[PDB]
């Protein structure tokens, strides 16, 4: 139960990285940049997750 | 640094002296929603090259 | 090349902090137990409140 | 005000008379017609909204 429990953990306190992108918070990047550019933000943040 | 402020974003966008309009940062048009902590505006003159 | 050109840098510390500026976009009151597509100063999440 | 006539930009140029799509596939061509297009009566006729 605590490794199971413990690698969910792990598996959720991952979101607040950016993973090289501009922030965590995905609503953050869609309200700071354009859709042009989002895309390859996005790309690179979702491909993290 | 200003502060504690309203600013007119979407106007200071339009006047066409801008000849080098480079936002780096976020997109142009959405410098209106969201809310800037904090601002310093760096004023100077340099070489057209 | 040499024509001098004025240049102003725009830089914003965005970040999550007292909210000192920010554009002309019109308030509205809350609502309690409906969830909304709030803007609470850059945090474009979802929710009740 | 011709590179500005591009998928991922905005302005008077950009929008405002004519959109290019974020998914567009294509060739741009510019080149300098100030040759004939240099009109003594002043060629207002080339309007734009």
């Amino acid at each position: 139960v605590n490794q199971n429990a413990q690698a969910l953990n792990t598996l959720v306190k991952q979101l607040s990285s950016n993973f090289g992108a501009i922030s965590s918070v995905l609503n953050d990047i869609l309200s700071r940049l354009d859709p042009p550019e989002a895309e390859v933000q996005i790309d690179r943040l979702i491909t993290g997750r | 640094r200003i502060s504690n402020c309203v600013a007119d974003y979407s106007v200071l966008y339009n006047s066409a002296s801008f000849s080098t309009f480079k936002c780096y940062g976020v997109s142009p048009t959405k410098l209106n929603d969201l809310c800037f902590t904090n601002v310093y505006a760096d004023s100077f003159v340099i070489r057209g090259d | 090349g040499y024509q001098p050109y004025r240049v102003v840098v725009l830089s914003f510390e965005l970040l999550h902090a007292p909210a000192t500026v920010c554009g002309p976009k019109k308030s509205t009151n809350l609502v309690k137990n409906k969830c909304v597509n709030f803007n609470f100063n850059g945090l474009t999440g979802t929710g009740v409140l | 005000e011709v590179r500005q006539i591009a998928p991922g930009q905005t302005g008077k140029i950009a929008d405002y008379n004519y959109k290019l799509p974020d998914d567009f596939t294509g060739c741009v061509i510019a080149w300098n017609s100030n040759n004939l297009d240099s009109k003594v009566g002043g060629n207002y006729n080339y309007l734009y909204r």
